[PDB]
DNA sequence: CAGGCACGTGTCAGATATATACATCCGAT
DNA sequence: ATCGGATGTATATATCTGACACGTGCCTGGAGACTAGGGAGTAATCCCCTTGGCGGTTAAAACGCGGGGGACAGCGCGTACGTGCGTTTAAGCGGTGCTAGAGCTGTCTACGACCAATTGAGCGGCCTCGGCACCGGGATTCTCGAT
DNA sequence: ATCGAGAATCCCGGTGCCGAGGCCGCTCAATTGGTCGTAGACAGCTCTAGCACCGCTTAAACGCACGTACGCGCTGTCCCCCGCGTTTTAACCGCCAAGGGGATTACTCCCTAGTCT
């Protein structure tokens, strides 16, 4: 029963409060988020394997995001992720 | 009334804690035993315990099986299990616990005799706990504990007259007996925003007058050790007792005294009153709760009466802090 | 009578089919084709309806992309009418053959 | 929970569970699920912003897969991130070559 | 089941090509597009039926179809 | 260091097939890279295919399915036949 | 304690089932690995390598050389119609390309 | 005054560069170009020689493929000379 | 320290001509050299970015060939031979 | 072991399309 | 001119949601001092592997120029492909009626995961001689100019 | 449709050369019994959704008739790149300094599952 429906709905309400999303587009977003998460996790896993390190950390996912996404999206994503992790640290 | 049910719940809690690595089953069983021991009626069925909040399905079925048969098959089986019972017995030693219990039983060490024969396998804390196994399990009569308070206070004021020391706990609540000694110490020169030795002089002079005889652990703020009242040299010597001394900053000393005075049900009742009145109280400080829940800076505390005043609650003597 | 210039109603129809998001392929013939091409690999296998719909959607996307690319090739050839030479070259240059 | 602690709306617990069960490495560090949650939140926020801006056009208050395909194809970088994926009943963005026009 | 290939009709190909963005169509386009559609469909069906056979079940699933699609680069969204 | 490769192995295979032929070092590294690439590809496909079906292990069935997936027609057919003969001879002990 | 025989000899293969088992273990592809999986994969690798070197050996033999170099390997891989499809996305160092000229590129003669 | 007909010397060198397997690009200019592109990102980089060889011959493979597809595009237009418009066709329809 | 500049012109016209002859063309239009140089520069930049990011990982200041063949494998090239 | 609770799942007024009649501009001849 | 068709507004369908209540597996356990150990970070080499000059040496790049073949327009038929109008044919839709297998749950039991000893197969040094890279001559083959 | 006169292009040995391949010593990771733990195999039970059938309705497909407009085909111009001397020049080819960093090895700090308060 894995789904990301409530979370993407919360994100949409946060960005566009007045706009609703249909069920078909909801499933498309579910598939898109699963695709991106699988891609990043696989890239991070093989990157950990090449460097002979046995654990995935914040640095390895940061590098995987740097490879996978194009330029300005990559820099925005890494900035937001570093902000989130340094918030969670404190 | 219900002594057997409470004893079985206590035994099950002990087995869950020491054998099962299940602290939460142990806590649930102890809570059930406490709420059952306070029930002023002889239990007639597990469902009767189940109607009131507390006791769940498993404990109700176990109580029903006891009422039908007078025992629990699982409890009887685990009582005669040499490994589990040996682990449970070994966890009674101060310092020798679950990890040590499993390791010792795995290497053949199951009784106190094997522990004494295997001294080199025990650390200092475990060795001292083994040495005073009988003494530690004894309760302390209020008169002997008054005498220990007297000795501690004279030694503390001998170290420096500016020190403030308070014996908290069930004794401060006025109970006729306690299982150990709890002393809280402070000095005006030691605040939260200000010596690494202030405990040391008190500990050293307590060593000098031969009141405290063993040290289990000792740091800059917390000391746990073993003490014993001086003998008359013509009467039987007093059994060794556990003593803890906690150094707390002056701005947190009275909050610490309130915490370590108890009682526990009184502690949660006061904490819930503070929370429903817009304050958060911990062991150390008292802080406001905003309209968004954000905790503020700690408020100045100079007495227990102060803490009672902030929560608009009449100051209750520790004798009246049973719940 | 009033007739249209060749290409005019073609442009109207290209707009009306490019704006909307239909399936453009009759469901029953496509399903029969899928069942008839699947029986070669395994005999008497069942099909979920959503599987047939997914196959139709994938075929639509693949074919529409191929047609766009081969139109681009035809326009490259100083030519406006598409011929199968264009389709096979679009397939070959994309590595599919 | 940690998601509130990290100031995030995607579930750090669920993505940590997936990293456990997806079997990518033998042990996973503490900040890995948090950092993935932040990245996924950013990407989803971008997609929904573009989709809502597209839905502002055509006077449609509800997101349609056609709107999502339009928003993806209009952007430059998101076009390349999702180049080899097809959106179901998404259609294509309108485009007619100049030579065809009279 | 015999000539389902002729099931997809010439106006259907014409409409699909219109969505592709083309103006004029030859006569021979229809046979070539039928052939390429058949080869693409059998390429997808081979992997989908292989997945179904590995699962020891006698019915395919749309999940198997999207898996077979993702295997050869044509990722599909909106089905799981 | 302790670098590992498929030198001894591919040389034995060649001498089994062509008794009078040698391998240059660059070509030998190329064969090594090819073997590693195919191994990684097959093992990754088998891993993914095991993960879908909620299974927790890789066995002969899904490796056979994987080599039916990545390998095309003739090559796949002969490889499956050789693999299944080999595994039957192994389990016969 | 009998005389140990390697599992590759038990299955009658040349590639090591043991090394493939080890790589499957610490490659993190699955939690558990069955017994028949490495021997099946080793047999598959045996067949693929045998095909490649047989074709490369033939390409060396008809080129009047008695040692396989990368040119022969790339010619053998790219010459076959379906072996190419397995390796259609790969480039080979110092490989070169097949000699092919389109018909219109040739002179019109006459 | 014996001059070959135009195009014939083209086909016979086509035979030569399809028969041999060298690098076809000088090592030093390629290495300098690689170092320039590298220092555009970040400074103080050193490259192993195997790395720049890998870049060199991967680049050869890519350009060979691009010119093959460009030749296909040119022959499609009833033409034997490849102009850049053929290159944008190959790049566009290949999907890059 | 010796900042390199103006090396894209180092890829000479005869080099592009030789690569084209290997490709199989008969004649070459005069203005495809600049386009080929641009095509090559963008391809090298795409590969080098991934290689440099790989080399930034593991805090290594030298770019080996194994990480760059990993970078080539990322972009659907899967180079054999080296490494 | 006991609670607390955050997702998952039915179920209905109502925003949200959605198809159907005229007026207007454009579009080709 | 001139006769007709894609967009703006009303306007009655229609319809697919979002908030609202149950249910049920997740989920954190609640406050913190130690505490004796495991991975991970840090300092100290060794050497080797890349970089930077240093001067010969010449294959290859740069350049110029005649001119010939192809890129590019331009014109002309002409047949293949758009529109347009019957008509007819099979697709959608809406029921029914079975029932094959998708999916779920409860036992076990036969595979695999660890784990000490043991050894033999594979990895580094280490020669050594032969397949093959050059290398001029001598025939062969290919190509262009005349006629 | 030929011949003839020159430029590429394979066959003759030789020459030597460096690396492919056995060979030996070493060592560490497959291999062999043994224990436990649990992951699927296998059965049985629901129940649902997928196949089959029938009728009704109507919109799209098919066939036929025209009109005409892009597609080839053929000339005609000219210009642009190719083939082939000359004239630089920068790539090779060793031949060393030299020093910076990538592996190894000993030492010390987050963390860590409890252990108890």
């Amino acid at each position: 029963k894995e789904s990301y429906s409530v979370y993407v709905y919360k994100v949409l309400k946060q960005v566009h409060p007045d706009t609703g999303i249909s069920s078909k587009a909801m499933g498309i977003m579910n598939s898109f988020v699963n695709d991106i998460f699988e891609r990043i996790a696989g890239e991070a896993s093989r990157l950990a394997h090449y460097n002979k390190r046995s654990t995935i950390t914040s640095r390895e996912i940061q590098t995987a995001v740097r490879l996978l996404l194009p330029g300005e999206l990559a820099k925005h994503a890494v900035s937001e992720g570093t902000k989130a992790v340094t918030k969670y640290t404190s | 009334l219900n002594g057997g049910i409470t004893d079985m719940l206590t035994e099950l809690a002990n087995f869950e804690k020491n054998v099962s690595q299940a602290i939460h089953k142990y806590n649930a069983y102890r809570k059930a035993a406490s709420v059952i021991a306070k029930y002023p009626h002889k239990i007639k069925s597990g469902a009767e315990a189940k109607k009131l909040p507390g006791v769940g399905t498993k404990i109700a079925e176990k109580i029903d099986e006891f009422l039908a048969t007078g025992k629990l098959r699982k409890l009887e089986k685990i009582r005669q299990d040499d490994t589990s019972s040996s682990i449970n017995f070994l966890t009674r030693v101060s310092g020798i616990g679950p990890s040590a219990a499993r390791k010792f039983v795995d290497e053949g060490i199951k009784t106190l005799e094997d522990l004494r024969k295997n001294e080199d396998k025990l650390n200092h804390h475990q060795r001292i706990g083994l040495k005073y196994f009988g003494d530690f399990e004894k309760r302390i009569p209020r008169e002997e504990m008054l005498q220990m308070q007297d000795i501690v206070l004279n030694e503390v004021k001998k170290v420096d007259s500016e020190y403030i020391a308070t014996v908290c706990g069930s004794f401060r609540r006025g109970a006729e007996s306690s299982g150990d000694m709890d002393v809280l110490l402070t000095h005006p020169s030691f605040t939260s925003e200000s010596q690494p030795k202030l405990l040391h002089q008190v500990v050293e002079q307590l060593q000098k007058v031969h009141f405290i005889t063993d040290t289990l652990s000792k740091g800059e703020t917390k000391f746990m050790g073993v003490c014993q009242l001086p003998s008359k040299n013509d009467e039987k010597e007093y059994p060794h007792r556990r003593i803890d001394i906690r150094l707390i900053p002056k701005d947190q000393y009275y909050c610490g005294v309130l915490y370590f005075t108890g009682s526990d049900i009184f502690n949660k009742n006061m904490r819930a009153h503070a929370l429903e009145k817009g304050f958060t109280i911990n062991e150390y400080t008292i802080r406001p709760l905003g309209v968004t829940g954000v905790a503020g800076e700690p408020l100045p505390v100079d007495s227990e009466k102060d803490i009672f005043d902030y929560i608009q609650w009449k100051y209750r003597e520790p004798k009246d802090r049973s719940e | 009578p009033h007739r249209y210039r060749p290409g005019t109603v073609a442009l109207r129809e290209i707009r009306r089919y490019q704006k909307s998001t239909e399936l453009l392929i009759r469901k029953l013939p496509f399903q029969r084709l899928v069942r008839e091409i699947a029986q070669d690999f395994k005999t008497d296998l069942r099909f979920q309806s959503s599987a047939v719909m997914a196959l139709q959607e994938a075929s639509e996307a693949y074919l529409v992309g191929l047609f766009e690319d081969t139109n681009l090739a035809a326009i490259h050839a100083k030519r406006v009418t598409i011929m199968p030479k264009d389709i096979q070259l679009a397939r070959r240059i994309r590595g599919e053959r | 929970t940690r998601s509130s602690r990290a100031g995030l709306q995607f579930p750090v617990g669920r993505v940590h569970r997936l990293l456990r069960k997806g079997n990518y490495a033998e042990r996973v560090g503490a900040g890995a699920p948090v950092y993935l949650a932040a990245v996924l939140e950013y990407l989803t926020a971008e997609i929904l912003e573009l989709a809502g801006n597209a839905a502002r056009d055509n006077k449609k208050t509800r997101i349609i897969p056609r709107h999502l395909q339009l928003a993806i194809r209009n952007d430059e970088e998101l076009n390349k991130l999702l180049g080899k994926v097809t959106i179901a009943q998404g259609g294509v963005l309108p485009n007619i070559q100049a030579v065809l026009l009279p | 089941l015999r000539d389902n290939i002729q099931g997809i009709t010439k106006p259907a190909i014409r409409r699909l090509a219109r969505r592709g963005g083309v103006k004029r169509i030859s006569g021979l386009i229809y046979e070539e597009t039928r052939g390429v559609l058949k080869v693409f469909l059998e390429n997808v069906i081979r992997d989908a039926v292989t997945y179904t056979e590995h699962a020891k079940r006698k019915t395919v699933t749309a999940m198997d179809v999207v898996y077979a699609l993702k295997r050869q680069g044509r990722t599909l969204y909106g089905f799981g």
